[PDB]
């Protein structure tokens, strides 16, 4: 899960340094945001990632 | 990040031209992933749905 | 009036179905609600039976 | 098939597009612009035909190098992000004859208007069969476009649809 | 982290193992090692209904601030004295779980000496 | 709101028995999602507008 | 009600059969190329062009915008597969086998960088932390009944 | 959708009020019926950024196959009046 | 079983003695009235079934398969009224009496308690359906499809009939309740496993089993309406009624032969689900469908688990209202543009708003969208095959996403994009169209909220 | 220079870096001009009719007729038992069903012995 | 009551009393009297108007009791009238097993709930039954089959006690 989320919150963000349309730049950035919830999930943090969720 | 974001913003105000790279086109078209993926699988999967299990 | 009505047509009567069916159908069978027991501490007194929970010993702690 | 005319002038409507998404400021467009303008007027004056085919073979592949990675598109084009957004909403026209009694009496200005159109056509139908057999090939048709009206009031051929196409903003 | 690249990119018998943490002889080495103190002892730990883990040492310090949150309901911005208390006693439970760290890594480069020491005796 | 998790999800990260390459690539993420939120706001409230006359 | 002259047919082996299948198909006879006589079925039905509908002028008035076909056009052996909900063979902007050269390398990078991230942990200066009573072996679900071994834990 | 529609006035008066800052037409020559070819001579690369022109003013990118037969002004609102619906 | 068998008789009268213009009310109407009173059937115990006589009885296996056939019935009859219109009053009222006659068939087959009781009603429902098809079909390929889905049946059933006889000789009884106390385990000889074959292969073809199904495209596309409705709803869950009984006698041979029998499922399940992403008919593309949902009964029945059986006996019931169903709404269509191409008509959700509502949910039920029956039969029987094999989840996994790519490929070619221009006579919906789709999917619906009626024996 | 755009299936030779349209043929101009002439004809054909208001229904497209029926009824009567054909059907037809039988077979033999011996885990294990 | 207390057993309550340090007030406290007094008495009153009624005309409902018969093992062979009643008999007593193995189940649930954080500790007598009930269920339920019976749990049960009785016998030899 750790490794998952990793290249995720990576891989979608530079997917929107170079996009245009304002929603697919949003829409990415909830993709690296969604990764950055399961790198908590993966060092054993379960509570962070739900108040990530909710913030 | 911030300032880098904003240096490399006001870089796009000067004059100067642009040279398509292959990471800006890697970025720009998603990495790829939705462009080999959604034209290779369909084409493999609906080909072989009708050549072979059906004709 | 707007709000009054809608507070009693789907606050009002929604809530006494739902405690009525909760109070005399749910509640009437066995483990259909379970409570998390409360978390009790030391120096506080048990409403049901009376007893006290003696405080804890006492603190080697500092200042700051 | 298009003229070597009109590949020019598109090569030259793209090239534009693509370089002002390159550029976004307007500022940075003109600059650039009248540039690319320029390079065009060194060869406008070319008439050889045998070295300008070879050049716009080269303009189409310095064009294509050079593309944007996601041109921008006009949101209702080919492309963008509301084309077709309302078809849904372009309902035919024939469905009226299909409605009840009981709703058609809602709009009774409408329905009486449209028997006109009805009659406007079922009478100038036969008239528009007879222009276009009468003015083509007896081999048949070659090309696209249709006569348009001749004398007065005969309409133009086929021209029901075209002018009773749903509205593109339908609601 | 720092000491990472003395162990990955430098040598290797000098940092302490994090999953192999010492396993040399007991508190011998250190005259008169003592034994921490628990103040909530089996049943208090086990009636606040405190995680599995939090109860280390501090839940005492622990239990203390959970009663004034109870209590200060609904304020909520109360409390706050009692939350720097029990982050302070594991602030220390961290040093001296920290202090460990050290401790074994000296007492490496103190071993590998005597190693060194009888290797080139000859 | 934000900082009382995503914040508190790196000091976390950072400090724990986690992976060298994936804690690497939540941080390089961090910093991308600045440059492409400094996109939005550049390229949407900053600088002269490029949308049409009769809007 | 289509008579057995005007529906597809079996192979054309002479040059006379080839002209009557173009014009039954409605194509120019030189366009008319029937797929390959190996036996797997395609008869007399012409092999057009493998290319998606989304590969069509999207300003020309189709009979069937939605489709891009004109009424009476001979439809592609595959029309259901290369509809425009569905495979895409429009030319991009980066050849074919660049983008899987990319896609790929960034992948097998990733992936052993994560592995090599793995066998490299990297963490902070700590112990074993310390819990009380035998490592918390009446609360960790441990059986009343044989008590482990004492485990203490000493100040530092 | 809140946008006020098109007035097939306004439609020509947008068109005349964008060929009049080109620096490239005499804003006392041009009308409504002005070629590009045959009246006012314009050159027939500049139809194609008279043609951009109105796009970027009206939203709507005409195709590159009819847009080529628009040298008139007033040709243009008739391409533009039956591309919106406006009839009035 | 003779208070249903004796109403089903009287509605032949009541046909042929009504007036020339009131066949289709009285029919509809009265058996309406039979498929009420099958409620009845529900009276089951925990221990015993329900023992009429000693010709027929109805446990909770029969029982859902019984509401289920009378239930068809009159929607049957409703559907059949649009091309049965020109049709003259002697022939309409036989084509009334053969789908009478086929529900006497169905019932008292659902019931027999004997199992060559069973095999004669089993095979008498032929003899109406190849009329039904053959007559009242309206394409040339009728015919061919009458002699396929007969000649198929019959080159498995005849083999069920001297296997049967056989254990009679042996055993002594063919009565199924002296079967379950006197059955003895089966030797693993070569005799035994032809036995098991002639026993298996009659039902196995009518399921039907993946490599034996070329009938079912044929049959399905050809028939009429109300054949379609009947040939997909019941008459396919004889075959899968027919194992879960005469699996009894079958044991422990099952736990080898069975798996030939698993991987044509298991596998054949994923090409056809295949086939229907590419199909070009929109009826044939339905047909195709059962044949992916029956693979999962097939296996269900054949790894003889609590679990299996109660998804087998839901999924049975589940995908003979939804297989209905989609008959039914693509026949509307049919009824308008007369042509089953799937590409012809487009767009029907901008002119028929309502019936793209039960295109809709008759998809979902298709695609087992929970808490539907469909998801339940469907899901239970992969619980049980995780514990037969847990390899097997990739199979059944990879058969949901083709489950759901086609049926809503099937939704998006149809109702959804462009109307097509020159097709102008799509009428409204008639109430009787749209109240032809509520009859199939409020039950289908309604049997979620008191789902263990449709669980079988062994719930 | 640049490099040459390179074909594929999925990815069709761009019109315009193409040689094909830039050469002004004999042949072609009087081709590509027939085209459009079949092209057109037809479509007079649709046009009278979908215009005629003394038509309601469904004109009768032969070559979409043509098309399902190639699909479907015209495939076997022109299929001939070749080396392709024969070899594509063992290979697809039996290839997948016997993988999956020794897939499945190891796997319920390897389970058999971990249970008849006790050495696996069903502790819980009460609904199958 | 509605349900025994010796089936279902819990533990007795412990609420804390409250004792406040805040001055503010407490809005619950203001909730909760706000909530019985315009939901927990207009209700409480319909219930005691239909308690009243099921009090003017009650009526019994018996809880039906099945008279012991033989048990397979005591039926001879190809004896459908006495195979029939016992086979009846098991289906009965499956049913019945069916649940207790539910109320452990459900008695195991109650408990990691009621217990909260400290179900690891508090809740062990209650898995230490779930575990041996489900030793038990399995041992005469599971592997049975779909068509499932008397006989068949019977000759499993006489293999287990072959391979037990083997095992025991061995077991002195050792
Ligand atoms: C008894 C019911 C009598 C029917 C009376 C209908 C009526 O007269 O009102 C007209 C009513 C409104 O009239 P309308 O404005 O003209 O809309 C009809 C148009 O076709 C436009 O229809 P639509 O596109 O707006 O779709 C409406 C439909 C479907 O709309 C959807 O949202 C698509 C379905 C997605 C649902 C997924 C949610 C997950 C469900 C699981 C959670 C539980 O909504 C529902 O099915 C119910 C909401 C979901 C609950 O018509 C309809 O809504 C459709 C026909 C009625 C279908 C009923 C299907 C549900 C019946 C269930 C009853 C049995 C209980 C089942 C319990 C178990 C649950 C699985
Ligand atoms: C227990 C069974 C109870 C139900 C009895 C069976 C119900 C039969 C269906 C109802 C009768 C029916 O089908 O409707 C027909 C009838 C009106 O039809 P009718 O009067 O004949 O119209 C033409 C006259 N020249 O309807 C009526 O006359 C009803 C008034
Ligand atoms: C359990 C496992 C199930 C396995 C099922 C296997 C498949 C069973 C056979 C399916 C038969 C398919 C239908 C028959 C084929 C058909 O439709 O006819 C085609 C052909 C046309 O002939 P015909 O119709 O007479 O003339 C044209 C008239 N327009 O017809 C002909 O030209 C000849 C027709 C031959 C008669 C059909 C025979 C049916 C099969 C039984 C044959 C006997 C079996 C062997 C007997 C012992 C050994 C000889
Ligand atoms: C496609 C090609 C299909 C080729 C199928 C060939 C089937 C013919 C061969 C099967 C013969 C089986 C048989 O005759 O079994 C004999 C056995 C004798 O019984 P018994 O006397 O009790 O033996 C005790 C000896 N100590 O009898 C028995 O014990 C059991 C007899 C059961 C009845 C067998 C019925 C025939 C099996 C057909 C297989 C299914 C084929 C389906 C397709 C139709 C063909
Ligand atoms: C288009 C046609 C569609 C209709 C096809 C109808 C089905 C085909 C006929 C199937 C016949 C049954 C198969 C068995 C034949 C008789 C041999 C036999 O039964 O051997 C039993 C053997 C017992 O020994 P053993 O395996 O050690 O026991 C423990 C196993 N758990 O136990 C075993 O060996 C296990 C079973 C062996 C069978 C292996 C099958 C592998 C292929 C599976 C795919 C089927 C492909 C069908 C090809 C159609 C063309
Ligand atoms: C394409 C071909 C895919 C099928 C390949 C079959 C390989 C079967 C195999 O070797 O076992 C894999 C897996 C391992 O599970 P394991 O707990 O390690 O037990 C050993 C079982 N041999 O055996 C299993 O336990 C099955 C695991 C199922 C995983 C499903 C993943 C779905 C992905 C979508
Ligand atoms: C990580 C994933 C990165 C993508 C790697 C997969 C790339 C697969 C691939 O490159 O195959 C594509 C193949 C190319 O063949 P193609 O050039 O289109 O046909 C001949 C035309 N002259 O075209 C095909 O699709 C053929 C089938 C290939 C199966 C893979
Ligand atoms: C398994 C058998 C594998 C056979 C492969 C090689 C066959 C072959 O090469 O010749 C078959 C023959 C063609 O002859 P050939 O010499 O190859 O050259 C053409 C001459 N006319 O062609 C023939 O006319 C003989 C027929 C070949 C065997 C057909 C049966 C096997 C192939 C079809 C598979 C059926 C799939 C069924 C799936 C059921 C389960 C779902
Ligand atoms: C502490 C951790 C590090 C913190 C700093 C972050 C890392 C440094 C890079 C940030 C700057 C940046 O990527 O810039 C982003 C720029 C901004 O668009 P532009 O091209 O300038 O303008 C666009 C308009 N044009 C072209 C007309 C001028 O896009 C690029 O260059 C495109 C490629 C972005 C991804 C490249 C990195 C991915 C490498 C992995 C394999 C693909
Ligand atoms: C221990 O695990 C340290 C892990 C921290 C990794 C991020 C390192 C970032 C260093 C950037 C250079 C800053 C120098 C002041
Ligand atoms: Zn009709």
């Amino acid at each position: 899960t750790l490794c998952l989320g990793a290249i995720t919150t990576l891989f979608t963000a530079m997917c929107a340094l170079t996009q245009n349309d304002i929603k697919k730049i949003i829409a990415f950035s909830t993709s690296s945001q969604l990764g950055l919830m399961m790198v908590t999930i993966g060092i054993n943090q379960p509570y962070l990632a739900f108040l990530h969720i909710c913030t | 990040g911030f300032i880098l974001a904003l240096e490399i913003s006001n870089m796009t105000k000067n004059l100067k031209y642009h040279y398509p790279s292959n990471a800006f086109k890697f970025s720009t078209l998603l990495g790829y992933f939705p462009t080999i993926m959604h034209r290779l699988a369909p084409y493999m999967n609906l080909s072989m749905s009708q050549k072979s299990a059906s004709s | 009036y707007r709000h009054s009505i809608f507070a009693f047509t789907h606050v009002l009567i929604p809530v006494w179905i739902i405690h009525y069916y909760l109070k005399y159908h749910v509640t009437t069978k066995p483990y259909t609600i379970v409570e998390k027991k409360p978390r009790i501490f030391p120096g506080d007194t048990i409403l049901e039976t009376g007893e006290v929970i003696p405080p804890m010993k006492e603190f080697p702690d500092q200042h700051h | 098939y298009l003229t070597h005319q009109q590949k020019v002038l598109r090569l030259y409507k793209r090239a534009l597009r693509h370089l002002e998404s390159w550029c976004i400021h307007r500022d940075k467009y003109r600059y650039f612009a009248c540039l690319l303008r320029a390079r065009f007027d060194e060869h406008k004056n070319e008439k050889d035909m045998v070295k300008a085919t070879q050049l716009l073979r080269e303009a189409e592949e310095e064009f294509w190098h050079g593309q944007h990675p996601q041109p921008y598109i006009f949101p209702e084009s080919p492309g963008g992000t509301s084309y077709e957004r309302y078809e849904c909403y372009k309902v035919p026209e024939w469905c009226l004859d299909d409605w009840h009694p009981s709703e058609k009496a809602m709009y009774p200005d409408y329905f009486a208007k449209r028997e006109q159109w009805k009659k406007l056509r079922r009478e100038s139908w036969e008239r528009e069969v007879k222009q276009l057999q009468e003015e083509t090939p007896v081999g048949g048709p070659r090309t696209e476009a249709l006569p348009p009206a001749r004398k007065q009031g005969d309409l133009p051929p086929l021209w029901w649809h075209i002018v009773t196409r749903p509205r593109e903003r339908p609601m | 982290g720092a000491h990472l690249a003395r162990r990955y990119l430098g040598d290797a018998s000098v940092e302490p193992d994090p999953l192999r943490m010492p396993t040399f002889p007991p508190d011998y080495g250190f005259p008169e090692r003592k034994e921490r103190e628990m103040v909530a002892t089996q049943q208090e730990m086990n009636d606040a209904q405190l995680v599995l883990q939090q109860r280390d040492y501090c839940a005492h310090y622990l239990i203390r601030f959970l009663k004034c949150k109870r209590d200060s309901f609904p304020n909520f911005l109360a409390c706050k004295h009692e939350r720097h208390d029990w982050d302070y006693c594991e602030h220390l439970d961290y040093v001296k779980r920290m202090k460990e760290f050290e401790r074994e890594r000296r007492l490496l480069q103190r071993k590998k000496r005597r190693e060194q020491r009888e290797a080139d005796m000859a | 709101t934000g900082f009382y998790s995503k914040d508190l999800i790196i000091e976390a990260a950072n400090t724990s028995y986690t992976n060298a390459w994936a804690l690497l690539m939540t941080l390089i993420a961090t910093s991308f999602t600045a440059i492409y939120s400094t996109r939005i706001i550049f390229f949407a409230l900053l600088g002269q507008p490029r949308f049409p006359t009769l809007v | 009600h289509i008579t057995k002259d005007m529906l597809p047919g079996p192979y054309p082996k002479t040059p006379e059969e080839r002209a009557a299948a173009a014009k039954k198909y409605n194509m120019r006879v030189e366009d008319y190329e029937p797929y390959p006589d190996d036996g797997t079925g395609y008869g007399d039905y012409p092999k057009l062009p493998d290319r998606s509908q989304q590969e069509r002028d999207p300003w020309y008035d189709w009979d069937h915008p939605d489709l891009r076909l004109n009424w009476g056009e001979p439809m592609h052996w595959d029309l259901d597969m290369y509809i425009r909900n569905r495979v895409d063979t429009s030319p991009t902007p980066v050849n074919w086998n660049l983008m899987c050269k990319h896609l790929f390398g960034f992948v097998a990078f990733m992936l052993f960088m994560f592995w090599v991230g793995e066998t490299y942990p990297a963490y902070q200066p700590v112990g074993p932390k310390q819990y009380p009573y035998n490592n918390l072996y009446l609360e960790r679900g441990g059986d009343p009944n044989k008590e482990p071994e004492p485990v203490v834990h000493y100040e530092i | 959708s809140d946008a006020p529609p098109l007035t097939l006035e306004g439609i020509k008066d947008r068109v005349l009020y964008v060929l009049k800052l080109y620096d490239k037409i005499d804003p006392e020559k041009l009308s409504v019926n002005s070629h590009f070819m045959k009246d006012l001579g314009l050159d027939s690369l500049d139809q194609v950024e008279i043609i951009m022109a109105m796009e970027d003013e009206f939203g709507f990118e005409i195709p590159d196959i009819d847009a080529e037969k628009l040298m008139c002004p007033q040709e243009i609102v008739d391409y533009i009046a039956d591309k919106k619906d406006v009839y009035e | 079983m003779l208070k249903y068998i004796i109403p089903t008789i009287m509605l032949m009268p009541l046909t042929w003695l009504s007036k020339n213009n009131m066949i289709w009310v009285n029919s509809t109407a009265h058996s309406l009235l039979i498929s009420f009173t099958s409620l009845l059937l529900m009276n089951q115990f925990g221990d015993n079934s329900l023992n009429f006589s000693l010709l027929f009885f109805s446990d909770s296996l029969s029982t859902p398969l019984l509401i289920l056939t009378m239930w068809l019935l009159p929607l049957m009859l409703m559907a059949s009224q649009h091309h049965l219109s020109k049709e003259n009053l002697t022939r309409k009222k036989l084509f009334i009496t053969m789908l009478i006659s086929l529900q006497l068939f169905l019932i008292m087959t659902f019931t027999a308690m004997e199992l060559i009781l069973f095999y004669i009603l089993f095979e008498a429902t032929l003899v109406p359906t190849l009329i039904i098809i053959t007559r009242w079909g309206n394409q040339t390929e009728r015919l061919n499809a009458g002699l396929y889905f007969l000649f198929y049946t019959l080159a498995g059933s005849l083999p069920l009939l001297v296997a049967l006889i056989y254990i009679q000789n042996t055993v002594g009884s063919l009565n199924f309740l002296m079967l379950q106390y006197w059955v003895q385990p089966v030797h693993n000889s070569w005799s035994n496993v032809f036995m098991w074959l002639a026993c298996m292969m009659a039902f196995m073809v009518k399921m039907p089993l993946y490599g034996l199904h070329l009938w079912l495209p044929k049959a399905h596309v050809e028939a009429p309406i109300a054949g379609s409705m009947v040939l997909a709803a019941v008459l396919l869950k004889l075959g899968g009624y027919g194992m879960l009984r005469i699996t009894l006698i079958l044991n422990p041979m099952t736990d080898f032969m069975a798996y030939p029998f698993i991987m044509l499922s298991l596998w054949g399940m994923i090409m056809t689900s295949s086939i229907c992403l590419r199909q070009t008919d929109l009826k044939s593309l339905i047909a195709y469908s059962s044949v992916s949902h029956m693979a999962l009964v097939i296996v269900a029945i054949l790894i003889q688990t609590p679990w299996s059986y109660m998804g087998a006996t839901a999924l049975m019931i589940a995908h003979g209202l939804t297989s209905s169903m989609l008959f039914c709404l693509a026949n509307s269509n049919y009824e308008r543009i007369h042509s089953r191409t799937m590409i012809l008509a487009r767009g029907l959700q901008t002119l028929l708003p309502l019936m793209a509502t039960w295109w809709l949910l008759a998809s979902l039920t298709n695609l087992a969208l929970p808490p539907t029956i469909n998801l339940i039969g469907e899901l239970f029987v992969v619980m049980s095959t995780f514990s037969w094999s847990n390899i097997t989840i990739i199979l059944m996994g990879v058969n949901m996403v083709i489950t759901a790519l086609y049926s809503l490929y099937m939704l998006i070619m149809t109702q959804r994009g462009k109307y097509t221009y020159h097709i102008n006579n799509i009428s409204p919906s008639f109430t009787r169209e749209n109240a032809l789709m509520s009859l199939h999917i409020l039950p289908l619906l309604l049997l979620t909220l008191n789902p263990k009626i449709i669980l079988g024996p062994l719930y | 220079s640049f490099p040459k755009y390179e074909a594929s299936r999925l990815s069709s030779l761009p019109t315009t870096l193409d040689p094909a349209e830039y050469d002004i043929s004999s042949e072609t101009r009087k081709a590509q001009a027939e085209r459009l002439a079949i092209r057109s004809r037809l479509k007079r054909e649709y046009q009278l009719q979908y215009y005629d208001p003394s038509r309601r229904g469904v004109i009768e497209d032969p070559a979409l007729v043509r098309w399902t029926y190639a699909r479907s009824a015209n495939i076997y009567p022109n299929f001939r038992p070749n080396t392709k054909t024969s070899l594509l059907g063992a290979l697809f037809g039996i290839g997948p069903l016997v993988f999956w039988y020794y897939v499945f077979k190891t796997d319920r033999d390897r389970k058999e012995k971990l249970i008849q011996e006790g050495k696996l885990d069903r502790t819980f294990n009460i609904s199958y | 009551d509605s349900w025994d207390k010796d089936v279902y057993p819990e533990p007795p309550r412990r609420t804390p009393a409250p004792s406040p340090q805040t001055s503010l007030p407490n809005p619950i406290t203001y909730l909760t009297k706000a909530f019985d007094l315009l939901v927990d008495r207009p209700v409480t009153l319909v219930r005691e108007f239909i308690e009243r009624q099921h009090a003017k005309n009650k009526y019994y409902y018996y809880h039906r009791e099945f008279r012991r018969v033989p048990d397979i093992t005591e039926c001879q062979e190809k004896d459908v009238l006495c195979m029939f009643e016992a086979e009846m008999q098991w289906r009965r007593d499956y049913k019945v097993d069916q649940e207790i193995v539910n109320i452990i189940q459900e008695r195991l649930k109650a408990c990691q709930q009621r217990e909260g954080e400290s179900h690891r500790q508090n809740c062990a007598k209650e898995l230490e039954q779930f575990t041996q009930v489900v030793k038990a269920y399995q041992d005469r339920y599971h592997d049975l089959g779909a068509h499932y019976s008397a006989r068949k749990c019977l000759a499993k049960q006489k293999q287990r006690m072959l391979a037990e009785r083997k095992a025991a016998k061995e077991a002195a030899a050792a």
